[PDB]
RNA sequence: GGUUCUCCCCGAAAGCUAUUUAGGUAGCGCCUCGUGAAUUCAUCUCCGGGGGUAGAGCACUGUUUCGGCAAGGGGGUCACUUACCAACCCGAUGCAAACUGCGAAUACCGGAGAAUGUUAUCACGGGAGACACACGGCGGGUGCUAACGUCCGUCGUGAAGAGGGAAACAACCCAGACCGCCAGCUAAGGUCCCAAAGUCAUGGUUAAGUGGGAAACGAUGUGGGAAGGCCCAGACAGCCAGGAUGUUGGCAAGCAGCCAUCAUUUAAAGAAAGCGUAAUAGCUCACUGGUCGAGUCGGCCUGCGCGGAAGAU
RNA sequence: CCUCCUAAAGAGUAACGGAGGAGCACGAAGGUUGGCUAAUCCUGGUCGGACAUCAGGAGGUUAGUGCAAUGGCAUAAGCCA
RNA sequence: GCUCAACGGAUAAAAGGUACUCCGGGGAUAACAGGCUGAUACCGCCCAAGAGUUCAUAUCGACGGCGGUGUUUGGCACCUCGAUGUCGGCUCAUCACAUCCUGGGGCUGAAGUAGGUCCCAAGGGUAUGGCUGUUCGCCAUUUAAAGUGGUACGCGAGCUGG
RNA sequence: GCCUGGCGGCCGUAGCGCGGUGGUCCCACCUGACCCCAUGCCGAACUCAGAAGUGAAACGCCGUAGCGCCGAUGGUAGUGUGGGGUCUCCCCAUGCGAGAGUAGGGAACUGCCAGGCA
């Protein structure tokens, strides 16, 4: 009754903090707003993180409720 | 302990009925919780359900309905019968046997009682080996080519009597081990009395207010298994050893029966059988019917017998007392458990039933007689004690013959009064 | 009334305390003031059989470590999981 | 025999028993069995060491069990072959580690404590120490 | 199934995906020859990251034990109450692969810097083979923490690898054979003889041929360590003496069982430890002192030994 | 085909391993502007019962999400126009 | 316009028997016997509720615990499919000892005869028939006893072929 | 310098509770409702015209370890590499080293602008 699986969606940080970006490169793939979007970075309809300028990853923390956030600085 | 559909069939053109109360009474103790109780009448039974295909079809869209687990007849159907309702129904169906071995599996705490339940099941089981279904299927071959040389259906009966034989001998294993225990006793003259019946008869608190020995009782059927043996005083021969034993029902299965041949070594070489009768038991004659029955069967009806009918108290307006024989023997004594009606004059027809002897010597002897009393008080007791002019003592003793010629032999025997 | 005699731990770390715990000394810790936490070791034996005695976690200790009287309270002990042994304990000044 | 009321799942992972038991001090009572040794105990086994230690007490005093069997144990028929869907639960266990206090003791002198644990000691499967309660 | 001369260089895989596919075959991964392009790549240091594993914990989701403060139901009164049960909450206590108010070591991604490495990295093109893997270690599912079992991850070796060791022993330990030498040093492993090298030096243990097969458990074997009771108010095992009153306690006398289980004169005696007696008498233990002049008693922690230990040429 | 776990804290990872779902739905259940904030329980109150609506209080997401599970959601992604 | 759902979809279109059988392969893969394991089986021991006329341990021993053998049923697929003849019977045997008889002994709920149980002991001995293809089993009648297992469930280049 | 308002930084050492305190300005409630605007009823809220009252509630400030929060050192668990054992699990060398808990801390800190009072 158990043999039963999907498909893995390879989801997860595709790109880590501190590493250059192009404008339109997919930062983290995630299932809601694990991390949330910060400056320079766009949330896509499925909840995808990608960069809208050329710049360097950076991974913060912010907010009262401590919300992980993705933003990119310009190099 | 699960969900059952009662089957019971009304057999009233031969001797092949069964009780429905009784039926419902094994069921209870089973534990099993019964969800509907299905009749039927019927001449002879139906060689291929057991019962109509019409009630078959009836039993199977009541276990559909009910959401039933097991089926209960109260009757011995065979395997093929079992097989088809097990086809038409896939509910387990389960023979009054078969309800019978769980009831003493479930009961079984000591190791004889388990040894036979257990052989007993492997026979029943043997029995019913009819579906050879494997995953190995028919072994193919020819004249000088490889193979197992015989069916499964051959090895798997090697394998069941082979196994059923270990079961037998380490059975007559116990049957040695309880041998030793009962020859402890029968070297000495020991008079044993075995008190059976069907269940429920108050046997079991009789042997408790009579030996002040706690054993189980309840209004459980087949409560006791496996006997108890306790010491009890009797006026005239003094110690006795009153047994205990596993009660009987209306057609035992002779699986069962030949398995316990271990645990009825008491009652085979009891020196009384005591019948206890429940009085206010409807079925009274159908009870006396089916101990002796068994009693036949296991060949014990030779032995001395004496009829007791409990729960008296049942009975409306009505005082104990002694039913005697034509050679003034009492073949029927009634007493009741909780009062204790009755019980002296049980008493008394124990004195009155194993006895050899009834003259009464009086003896008397110069200052040389506190041996004579360490002796007296030894073999039996004194009879009628008192003294008489000049110091001297006047005794009055009734022992039997071998306490009168041991004490004979270990006495100077001058006092010319006992023999 | 208890008096124990501690050395000063010259390495403090996983591999240190077990290899004091098989020359059958053990670590322990004096804290709790405001001058700053002092690791020492003891003997087992003797701070066994000395905790045997009940009042051992009432009293005032004093702990004689480089000819310095300090005086303390036993404050927590860790015991082997099911030896009859010491792992560590806690002293709170006092 | 212990087991647990429900269970969001039937069937656990065989899993580990290793490293050291938590609950390792006379909590309730005044004395305890604790484990030296290293498995599992079933719920057979619990009940057979409480039944033989209440009766080295007869009736008198409190007894605590501290472990219950909450793992699911299966066991495959015989002449089955393997694979086919894993097997069908049989009974169920407490994984114990060494230091577990087993069972706990109040209400009697120690002589009786000790006579009654090493009763019920002589149905476990694992070594076990007396222990007794301990301040700090 | 078989496939015929030689030497030199490099050198796999037994995986993923798909398939009327599963012992076939195709693309990719891996081999190889060639061309081209940059510190391209590896290792270590530092720096920037995200984890949610091991561990842990119990706020959550569930499971568990006890105690406390107590709704609500139910056997009965015919609203009282309750020897059953009792949710919530509070305190303590554990457990979880599909729990997480915590959380490593490693691994992985990225940047910078030396040194080192026959460019070991990437792309493209010619040619392949291979897609039965095996065992060992570690982390797991399944199985019985069964299998020389099976299925994954990762590393090693065999495959495709000779030499030394493990008696013999693809996969274990040491270690990578271009050729020759009747030269030397070491690795694992060893150094009484077969058989090369210590019948080597120093301090201990064992008496079991343990060494050289095995458990729960049992034991004045033997070594060691830390305490404790007692002893010159004379101890421990030895050697003399008493155990009675009510009372034959009561429901058989202490000694079948059951309930009281307390006094007593007193140096002391349990309404009695088994034996035994029909049972008393009797037996004498517990119970207490005399005489006897250096140690004695018994628990704990540990080294090594003993029993538990029966198979077929 | 989708969710979780096995899966060993990047990805990925097998078994006739452990558990569940899908083969749709909606022209509003989409877009935008404006506004709003739950479950549960406690207390009081006509028919009212342990649980219908109302008033206040504690509580703070133990609710909700068109349909499994996981991850998310208060700027709400939940509710209303 | 697809339950082409066997979902990378043979064709628009398709079910069975072979013991009358065949051919290429595979010990890549079942049945026999061997191998690993030892859940199961058999034997042994630990605790002692209880049974045993009083009495745990004469004789037993529940609830539970730990081993041994390799011996039953199984698990695996390691050898054998360019062949390792299968069950039972006959002839001939051989080892083990967990001993059936005979010998030695402790205890006994051993008065004697006769037994039970345990320990030592493998020298020798260790049924005939009715039924059934039987091994077993039941039965009859014996014996001091009619032991339990291994040996390819010994033994078909020794017989037979139920 | 003190007080208030707006917008930020940081996101519980910043919160929740308990006690006190403030109306000059500011803020709050507050007065009225044809109209601007609104209630799936209600001027409750949204909104408009105002300033009689009170800081009651809200809000700001101050004090209080009741709760939350933060939290060492030492030890422990775990683990990379190398080695060993009595190898279902552990131990030795070396590097990293939690969680829980204890001691203790804790009644936030700060930037721009505007108004009142000095
Ligand atoms: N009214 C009444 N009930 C009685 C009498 N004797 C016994 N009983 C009840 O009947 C039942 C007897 O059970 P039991 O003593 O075990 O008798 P048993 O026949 O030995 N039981 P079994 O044979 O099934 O093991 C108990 O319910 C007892 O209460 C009697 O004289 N009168
Ligand atoms: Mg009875």
């Amino acid at each position: 009754r158990n043999g039963r699986d999907s498909e893995a969606k390879r989801l997860g940080v595709k790109r880590f903090g501190g590493e250059s970006v192009l404008a339109g490169s997919i930062i983290v793939r995630q299932r809601g707003t694990k991390f949330h979007a910060g400056a320079n970075v766009g949330c896509g309809r499925d909840h995808t993180l990608f960069a809208k300028a050329d710049g360097k990853v950076k991974f913060e923390v912010k907010g009262p409720k401590n919300r992980k956030f993705i933003s990119i600085e310009a190099e | 302990g699960e969900q059952a559909v009662l089957v019971h069939i009304y057999f009233a053109q031969d001797k092949d009925m069964e009780d429905l109360q009784e039926f419902e009474s094994l069921v209870s103790s089973a534990g099993v919780e019964a969800l509907q109780v299905i009749t039927g009448s019927r001449k002879a039974p139906h060689p291929k359900y057991f019962v109509g295909e019409g009630k078959a079809v009836e039993i199977a869209e009541a276990v559909k309905a009910t959401g039933a687990s097991v089926v209960l007849f109260d009757h011995a159907l065979s395997p093929a019968q079992e097989r088809n309702l097990e086809r038409l129904c896939e509910c387990r169906v389960i023979d009054r046997t078969g309800l019978i071995l769980d009831i003493f599996a479930q009961r079984a705490r000591t190791h004889e009682g388990k040894l036979q339940v257990e052989l007993a099941q492997l026979r029943h089981l043997a029995t019913r080996l009819v579906r050879g279904w494997t995953h190995l299927e028919r072994q193919k071959g020819g004249i000088g080519l490889r193979g197992p040389g015989e069916t499964q259906l051959e090895t798997d009966r090697r394998l069941l009597r082979n196994r059923i034989v270990q079961i037998q001998s380490r059975l007559e294993r116990v049957e040695k081990q309880r041998e030793q225990g009962r020859q402890s006793r029968i070297k000495a003259d020991v008079p044993t009395v075995s008190l059976v019946g069907y269940t429920n008869a108050g046997k079991s608190t009789l042997f408790n207010r009579i030996t002040e020995a706690r054993v189980y009782a309840a209004d459980q059927l087949f409560a006791t298994l496996d006997p108890t043996l306790r010491r009890i005083d009797v006026a005239d021969v003094g110690e006795t050893v009153l047994a205990d034993t596993v009660g009987f029902i209306r057609h035992l299965p002779h699986d069962l029966v030949a398995a316990f041949k271990a645990t009825l070594q008491e009652t085979r070489q009891a020196t009384l059988l005591l019948h206890v009768i429940d009085a206010a038991d409807v079925r009274v004659q159908e009870n006396i019917e089916a101990v002796n029955t068994v009693l036949e069967e296991i060949d014990a009806h030779e032995i001395p017998t004496l009829l007791v009918m409990n729960k008296i108290d049942m009975l409306e307006d009505f005082e104990p007392r002694i039913d005697r024989d034509e050679e003034n023997k009492p073949n029927r004594v009634w007493l009741s458990a909780q009062t204790g009606a009755g019980i002296p004059q049980l008493f008394q027809a124990l004195t009155e039933r194993l006895s050899g002897e009834v003259a009464q010597h009086t003896l008397r002897l110069p200052p040389q007689e506190g041996r004579l009393r360490s002796r007296f008080y030894q073999l039996q007791a004194i009879e009628k004690e008192w003294m008489e002019e000049d110091g001297s003592v006047s005794l009055q003793v009734r022992m039997p013959i071998v306490d009168w010629r041991r004490l004979c032999k270990q006495e100077p025997a001058l006092i010319d009064y006992l023999i | 009334m208890f008096t124990i005699n501690a050395e000063v731990r010259k390495e403090q770390g996983k591999g240190a305390s077990r290899r004091l715990r098989a020359a059958n000394k053990f670590p322990a810790i004096i804290y709790g003031g405001k001058e700053a936490p002092l690791a020492i070791e003891l003997d087992h034996d003797k701070v066994m059989n000395m905790q045997a005695k009940a009042e051992f976690y009432s009293e005032v200790l004093t702990i004689v470590v480089d000819g310095k009287e300090i005086k303390v309270k036993a404050q927590d002990v860790q015991r082997h999981p099911y030896k009859p042994k010491l792992q560590h304990i806690d002293f709170v000044r006092a | 025999m212990l087991q647990p009321k429900r269970t969001k799942f039937r069937k656990m992972h065989k899993g580990r028993n290793r490293g050291l038991a938590q609950g390792t001090d006379v909590s309730f009572g005044s004395f305890g069995l604790k484990a030296v040794g290293r498995g599992r105990l079933t719920a057979r086994q619990i009940e057979a060491a409480r039944r033989a230690m209440t009766r080295a007490v007869k009736r008198q005093g409190k007894i605590w069990i501290r472990v219950f069997p909450d793992k699911p144990i299966t066991e495959k028929p015989l002449a089955v072959r393997m694979g086919k869907g894993k097997g069908n639960v049989e009974y169920w266990v407490a994984l114990i580690q060494p230091g577990k206090v087993l069972y706990e003791m109040d209400g009697v002198p120690e002589e009786l404590a000790r006579e009654a644990f090493k009763l019920a000691a002589a149905k476990l499967p694992i070594k076990t120490t007396f222990v007794t309660k301990t301040v700090m």
